[PDB]
């Protein structure tokens, strides 16, 4: 117990679970389910057996529109998904009691491969999961269908794509939630390279679950990046609890208060009132014209409250329009209003606003970006805010009625189907609360 | 809690506060029929049905989400109408409305808003059905717009920072406006039916309604309150970025 | 039978090609060459411009011309050029060959049309397509379309820049003007055009060629970006949408990531480069850049024309400059496309295959690979033995090993139609060549050849790949000369035997069939001859903005 | 009198204080001499390209609805057309970048240590001069050890050479004047003493590879091209075995251990090798510009660096490499045309000299806040007093960049701290936003809203002295009207201190070389020469192409 | 100094570069708080520890080192444990043949 701070745990439905919970019970350094989420993300791979079969049958391997004539292989892979599953398990398993898991999805058209944790314990990075699964698949297919020596390279091309010529996965039929280590924007950015659409697809468009999932990952990445070291730790912990894990039902209460006829401004007024009420902020000086300049009592807790209000404002505004495209404007002017309403710094001391400025630019211009769901913490446009801008973006894509061209239905079909099946991934907030109550007194 | 909206001692800052204040309803200085508005917008002809991008929410099989269903969607989202826009280029020469002023006002007064601030243009993207309604009821009707100083333009927005013409109107490379009467839609396509927007306000009349600081108008250096607030925000951001501790924040 | 390299050897040497004796140190050194004289004279004329700073001097280091300095006759042509004119720095055609590839980018238009009709509600008609195509050919060379007070790029520097359209849907092709369209039916033979349209399907693609000057001032990574901006600008003008809204970001994502086809991919940190660099171009894609397939029914000619383009790009430009620099690797490449030596070896192999297995007559087996590769290698090395003059032409062991193994590999592909079978044949040729003369190539020529046999038919993550998907970034191939170009040749040989229209990507095959290109990709060797004789006019020259 | 008045004179026919003018009466595009040449050239070239359409002003926007402005380059009496300041149409701008790209510095001490310690071959000035005479033959593409070698045409590599420089004066005197970049002969005595004190008794080789190489290939080729020939020259000038164990040490030293490159490599999303504009930090670019050793004017030095910076980062880098098309010419011109930034920076300098004195105040929040507010207020009141000046800088981004540049430069003039000036810049941006209720384009302030927090931050991907920041710094990786001005603020911190260099003294010495095509002492005047087509660049293929 | 992070920090980390980042941050805060370093001088502390980061995606002029290179300089996927210089193995094993062979073989085979 390094911090005196206490939090009340409320769920996705707004029901109270437990009171007087230490803040550190939600820390990635103590919470067991957050540890399970990281471990599982690193060891889970989504396999498209249907894709591998179609790629081998047509000879369409190595990226977009690339086809090799005369190298076709007609193999009943999907039909024999059972034997392939058993083969993949036999190759990846160490002991008959480890977490090695190979599950068939959508009538054997897709597979969900989970490496035993021990393989990762002796691995420097996460890319092992993609490599070992690919190898396990090649050997499984080649041995089952007695594939000839001169044809076997096409099996590799159907699974891994244009590797090793391309230092990325190009035209591959196996996917992870994490991108290649070579596409990292900075050091320790690995857990930020999760597309918004992937979070939304996995959580099955559940706002609270998507916010929780994105916040958990973004904040755990802030610890990996070293941004949560020392004096900054308490800022990110309060950020994670109030913004992502609905601490004291703050997010929900703000949505409840402004969901009916409330605007972004009304949410700003609601959070300022609650912040003043809880003694998080106070009046510095009364100025001419009657404007009161405010000063923070608890800088870290003020940012946490403001961050919670940001998620709430996105839910309210994007929810009123049922369009995800609004998020970039919402994040911007939520922060812009809150600064000229109180004279206090915005979420992430303007970084969240700055991110939103670039986000608006790269979601309404010719220079780059795209639709809200295409972004991630590792994108050049949305890396600036230290875990406070991506979770609200997830809430906008959850709300969207279908305005977007690049929807999770188009970008995250495979990943969505595999990860939504896992209980902790689909409903993170629920298991994170249970995990907080599991280590509550142990800290 | 009663909102403060914006800091500042001057009337310019007070006009910004009045614009942001949803309780303050400014006078209808002009009257433009809705049919004429829809034609200026140019996304559909008056009488043409509303184009739908997605089916109505009432017919969508959405799973249970307690938090999601706390937000009452706007009228345009309920029927699943198309997302269209309206863009304004405000003159730096005492225009009643300003880019960041517009954005702050929209985010304070309206629901389901997607607005974009730029130096030479200010876009507002919303559900077509409610957008026409808000364009007509606020943007067109209220004291916010001046036909001579606030030009409606979707493309070729150049003119916000340019000198006025022989008449006193703002520059328009597509001459959308020429009584102040618009001859073309915001895109550039000439209208078969021109639209009269009414009279223009003189410079001397616009000084008391404008939301811009100018030397010839109200210099910003005269408003020491606003300057103290900006300097405060800048310092708070700097200190916060250096160390987010209460000890460092004593240097405010 | 009659040998093919005799017509170039007798025209090169005064002695009988079978004679193992000659006189030396009696040619006057460097003074024997007309180009060396021009070099020593231009170095004297320019000595004024550099200040007192020394420049090119043949007295420094090795006295060149002790040996008979050989000219070079480009294979399949009657052009006999000087050795120094085949260096890429002195050859404008070679530079334009690379410049044309580098400035090429293909963008899928279907996704963008879907954004217009499904999200914006704007209908896409051939009339709007032709207008878009009229607008892009004004914006792509650097022309303003929506903003006031815009500067513009001088059209005399961007005449080579244009944007064409091609489609597998013949209903859409007829509704487009002949000026803007790369007609698959008008450019390709009946069979090939049908195979291409069957592979492409009912999908419309835009081929944008950015000005040569851009890739020259900047890099290859600029091309896809330059194209994307102007594509985005043209959809704003030709469809009169808002000059910056939510749907525009979708056009950017499709043009830059989702529907883009680039010549080359990015590279790892040690050889860090953006897309559209020679290293990122796979052997299959380069084989599809070369257009000899649609102008000749000769399978050997097709393969060897790809070898010419490959050895020049990969060994001269890529490994000789990008990866090394200096004097470069001109002769390492020339050996593959000069004096009809590789032609003679590949034709012998083709005639051996035809009379034993037949073209595509044998399924790939170890015994087939071993038989063909051994026979072609033995013939090749016995030709160097029967002709001391031929051995004198290919003085470097690397050049001999590359040529012998290229023909061996091509022949295996002529019999099997499998790129990996030909690749395995290549490695056996290298092992045999090493034990024949008790020598192979330079100090580290066989790194990939000793790893070869094991990685040719391997299934391991960084060892496996069909030769079409291999390239200059394949681990074993990332460093050494006399391999990459010949591998593209073996890749073409597998498909030439099968009478295939394309090898890996049909969009590349269609894109480079375009007569609007500066370089003629149908006859690369003849074009290198034109560049060597300074008869070739390239693009990207700054004469309109430079004082005369 | 304001400095932009004498420059606004030939631009506008009316009084700069006039809020009114006439429009739609200029005959459109036909008002410009350049546009006429463009249309005419598009008609002449129509045959050679086939029936394929080309440049046509009737397509899209009718240019010339307003008086199309020419541009007077700051500090010069040259008034050029707007289109001539575009990097594609300007040969001087292309050669500026080409000269930087083809530059590479290699430490010679380590290579000489391999010769003496391992091989036993003694290194004497006689062998150095022989090496330097061999490298100037090998570097442009000349054979030295192998028989039957082809060669590069010398008329395409006349711009290529290799010079030597050293901090040890006892070694400098034993080298030919032709091969040596003399620090004493090129720099003033005090600056040369500061440079030699920073360099120390270390010998460096500056190799300039031919322009044609960087044009055909890329920046990543340069260090490799230099390394091969350095390796070759050591084999020949020291009569070594043509391939032995010690040769590999020469390769490792020239390519990794003792190499100094202009720019570093970039991440996957903007993947590029070394020697690309993105990898060049603000400190290094400030050291490329040689205005410091030809002028005692601190403001001139800073603004000349702004000129070089805005043109490289916004026009070449962000305008082409990162975007392409019409580009960002006007976004950059605003920083080095009509003496506007000059007037604002001079006002700020005179304000500083009065209230604090140059390097008179230690960096504090109160100092930063006072200077940054005053300079911004003056700047935005100048746009208010002159509707014509506001008409010149029509784009909000141009105004914000200029106002904040002068604000930041001024804070650096008083503090001598790059990060203090950087903080001043961010306050100027926040103030400018509340002044006119507008700033720049849609996403101009991403780095400005993250600015104040990351200016004095200590976090791993937020912290860095401005000298070590560059186009790859997270917040600065995308947007225009920042990078060039940041290089200016970086120069301003050292200009106030009367420093010889800002970050790397080897760069300062390397670019002082008169053998370079572009004149780095006067970048603005050189851009004027390029705009008027009186600049002759290198890398032209005229000796190998038909007339 | 020899810094060893608690294993738990790596258990919640995707890669190994966390060790370099956390130590650098721990050092900055340690030096700044101990010597009461001014706000305007603190960026030099960062530059003295991490070098030219974040401008360079590698460690350039840094005063903290690991046996493992940056994840961005990987030649292929899963190559992380192979990026250990031969000299590092020999120095660590104090030129003991059997120990250096063992160390290199263990790392190469685990990779
Ligand atoms: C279509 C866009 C959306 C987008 O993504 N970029 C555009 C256009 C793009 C194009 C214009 C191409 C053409 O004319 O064919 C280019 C030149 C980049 C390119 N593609 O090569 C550019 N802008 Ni724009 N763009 C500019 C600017 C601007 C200013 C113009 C304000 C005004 O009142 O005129 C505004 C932003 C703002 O309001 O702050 C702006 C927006 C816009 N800019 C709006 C067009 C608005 C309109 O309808 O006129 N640019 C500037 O702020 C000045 C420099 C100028 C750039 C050209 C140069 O630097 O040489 C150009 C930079
Ligand atoms: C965001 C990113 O684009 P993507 O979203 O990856 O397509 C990136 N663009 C840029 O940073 C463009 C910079 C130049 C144009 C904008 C000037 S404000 C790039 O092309 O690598
Ligand atoms: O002598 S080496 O084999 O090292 C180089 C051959 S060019
Ligand atoms: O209009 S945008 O601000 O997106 C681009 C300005 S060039
Ligand atoms: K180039």
């Amino acid at each position: 117990v390094k911090y005196e701070d206490k939090i009340c745990l409320y769920n996705a439905k707004g029901e109270l679970v437990e009171e007087n919970v230490p803040l550190e019970a939600i820390s990635p350094l103590y919470n067991p389910t957050i540890q399970k989420l990281v471990k599982d993300i690193k060891r889970t791979v989504a396999v498209n057996l249907a894709g591998i079969e179609n790629a081998l049958k047509t000879g369409a391997v190595g990226g977009k529109a690339c086809v090799i004539p005369g190298r076709t292989l007609d193999l009943p892979i999907v039909e024999n998904a059972e034997t392939i599953m058993e083969y993949v398990d036999k190759l990846l398993r160490i002991s008959p009691d480890d977490d090695t898991s190979v599950k068939l999805i959508n009538d054997g058209k897709q597979m969900a491969v989970q490496l035993p944790s021990k393989r990762l314990e002796v691995a420097a990075e996460y890319s092992i999961s993609m490599l070992n699964t690919a190898m396990a698949l090649k050997e499984a297919i080649i041995k089952t269908f007695d594939v000839d020596m001169f044809d076997a390279p096409m099996v590799h091309a159907a699974i891994l794509g244009r590797y090793p010529q391309v230092p990325d996965y190009m035209g591959a039929n196996i996917a992870s939630l994490l991108g290649a280590p070579t596409n990292l924007e900075g050091l320790g950015y690995a857990l930020r390279n999760i597309m918004v659409n992937h979070y939304v697809a996995t959580t099955k468009k559940n706002i609270m679950n998507a916010v929780a999932f994105a916040s958990i990952m973004e904040q755990t990445a802030m610890f990996e990046m070293g941004d949560a070291i020392g004096s900054f730790e308490r800022l990110h912990l309060l950020g994670l609890a109030y913004q992502g894990l609905n601490a004291d039902n703050l997010v929900i209460d703000l949505v409840k208060a402004n969901g009916k006829n409330g605007t972004v401004g009304t949410v700003v007024a609601s959070i300022v009132e609650r912040a003043l009420e809880d003694g998080v902020i106070t009046e510095d000086k009364k100025m001419p014209s009657g404007f009161v300049l405010y000063k923070p009592v608890d800088v870290a807790k003020w940012n946490a409250y403001a961050a919670a209000g940001l998620v709430a404002a996105v839910i309210v505004n994007c929810g009123a329009a049922r369009a995800a495209q609004n998020v970039a404007s919402t994040i911007l002017y939520y922060n812009d209003i809150i600064e000229y309403e109180t004279g206090l710094p915005g979420v992430d001391f303007g970084r969240a606003e700055g991110t939103a400025v670039g986000f608006s630019f790269f979601s309404h211009s010719i220079y780059g970006g795209g639709g809200p769901g295409i972004f991630n913490g590792n994108h050049i446009v949305t890396r600036h805010s230290k875990g406070f801008a991506i979770p609200p973006v997830c809430a906008a894509m959850c709300v969207d009625a279908g305005t977007q061209m690049f929807s999770p239905e188009k970008t995250s079909a495979l990943v969505g189907a595999v990860f939504s099946a896992i209980d902790e991934f689909r409903e993170p907030l629920k298991y994170v609360i249970d995990g907080a109550l599991a280590v509550k007194d142990k800290i | 809690y009663k909102p403060q909206f914006y800091p500042g001692e001057t009337k310019i800052a007070q006009n910004r506060r009045n614009h942001m204040n949803p309780e303050v309803e400014l006078e209808k200085l002009r009257e433009i029929p809705d049919e004429d508005v829809v034609k200026i917008m140019g996304h559909r002809q008056p009488g043409e049905d509303y184009k739908t991008i997605h089916p109505p929410l009432e017919e969508m099989d959405l799973p249970d989400d307690y938090v999601r269903d706390l937000v009452e969607p706007i009228n345009g989202a309920k029927e699943g109408h198309r997302i269209r826009y309206i863009q304004f280029a405000d003159s730096m020469y005492f225009a009643p409305a300003q880019p960041y002023d517009r954005a702050r006002t929209y985010m304070w007064r309206f629901r389901g808003v997607d607005t974009g601030t730029l130096s030479g243009r200010q876009v507002i993207e919303m559900r077509e059905s409610d957008l026409e309604a808000l364009s007509k009821n606020f943007l067109i009707d209220t004291a916010f717009f001046d036909p001579a100083r606030c030009g409606i333009r979707g493309a070729t927005v150049h003119g916000h920072s340019l000198r006025l013409d022989e008449n006193g109107l703002m520059f328009d490379a597509l001459q959308r406006y020429v009584h102040v009467v618009y001859v073309k839609d915001q895109v550039g396509r000439p209208l078969d039916e021109p639209v009269d927007v009414g009279e223009l306000l003189p410079e001397e009349k616009l000084r008391e309604i404008t939301t811009i600081y100018r030397k010839d108008g109200v210099p910003m250096r005269e408003d020491k309150e606003l300057l103290t607030i900006v300097k405060r925000i800048h310092r708070a951001r700097t200190l916060g970025g250096f160390c987010p501790t209460e000890d460092t924040f004593k240097q405010l | 039978e009659k040998k093919l390299f005799l017509k170039a050897l007798k025209e090169k040497f005064e002695e009988d090609p079978k004679e193992k004796y000659t006189k030396f140190y009696v040619f006057g050194g460097w003074r024997q060459s007309a180009r060396k004289r021009e070099f020593v004279e231009a170095a004297e004329k320019l000595a004024e411009k550099r200040g007192g700073i020394p420049f090119y001097n043949p007295d420094i280091g090795v006295p060149l011309g002790q040996r008979k300095l050989m000219p070079y006759k480009l294979s399949g042509t009657d052009y006999i050029v000087e050795g120094d004119d085949l260096h890429f720095m002195n050859n404008a055609a070679m530079q334009q060959f690379w410049d044309d590839i580098r400035r090429t980018v293909i963008v899928g238009m279907d996704t963008a049309h879907a954004v217009l009709e499904k999200r914006l509600g704007v209908e896409v008609t051939p009339e709007t397509i032709n207008e878009y195509m009229e607008t892009i050919n004004h914006a792509l060379p650097g022309g303003a379309v929506v903003q006031e007070h815009m500067v513009e790029v001088h059209p005399a520097l961007a005449w080579d820049c244009y944007a064409k359209i091609f489609t597998g849907d013949d209903e859409l092709a007829d509704e487009i003007d002949k000026k803007f369209l790369i007609d698959i039916n008008k450019l390709f033979p009946e069979e090939q055009a049908e195979q291409l349209k069957a592979a492409i399907g009912k999908r419309t693609y835009q081929v944008s060629r950015v000005p040569t000057l851009v890739g020259r001032v900047c890099d290859g990574g600029t091309i896809a970006r330059w194209s994307a901006m102007q594509i985005g600008m043209s959809f704003i003008t030709a469809y009169k949408l808002c000059a910056g809204e939510a749907a525009i970001a979708d056009f950017s994502y499709a043009a830059k990531h989702a529907d883009v086809i680039q010549m080359g991919t990015l590279l790892p940190a040690r050889r860090a480069r953006g897309p559209n660099e020679p290293g990122g171009i796979p052997f299959g894609i380069l084989a599809d850049v070369v257009q000899t397939t649609r102008v000749s029914d000769d399978p050997v000619e097709q393969s060897l024309e790809v070898v010419a383009s490959g050895a020049m790009l990969y060994d001269q430009i890529w490994l000789g400059s990008y990866m090394s620099g200096g004097v470069g690797f001109t002769q390492y490449a020339t050996a593959s496309y000069t004096d009809d030596i590789l032609d003679d070896f590949s034709y012998y192999g083709y005639d051996y295959v035809e009379k034993k297995y037949g073209i595509c007559g044998a399924k790939p087996t170890m015994d087939v690979v071993e038989d063909i590769a051994t026979e072609v290698t033995l013939y090749a090395l016995e030709c160097y033995d029967e002709f001391p003059a031929l051995l004198e032409d290919h003085f470097g062991g690397s050049q001999r090993a590359a040529v012998a193994a290229a023909a061996s590999g091509i022949s295996v592909c002529m019999a099997t139609g499998n790129s990996n079978a030909g690749l395995n044949g290549w490695y056996l040729s290298q092992i045999l060549h090493k034990e024949y003369h008790s020598r192979l190539g330079f100090y580290g020529y066989d790194l990939q050849d000793q790893c070869g046999a094991s990685n040719s038919l391997s299934i391991r993550n960084d060892e496996s790949s069909p030769l079409e998907l291999r390239g200059p970034n394949y681990p074993n191939y990332a460093m050494n000369v006399g391999h990459q170009g010949e591998y593209a040749g073996i890749t073409q040989a597998a498909h030439s035997a099968r009478k295939d229209a394309f090898a890996l990507n049909p969009l590349i095959k269609v894109a480079f069939a375009d007569p609007s290109l500066v370089f003629d990709f149908s006859h690369p060797r003849k074009e290198f001859a034109r560049g060597a004789l300074r008869e070739f006019e390239p693009a990207g020259e700054r004469d309109p903005i430079i004082p005369a």
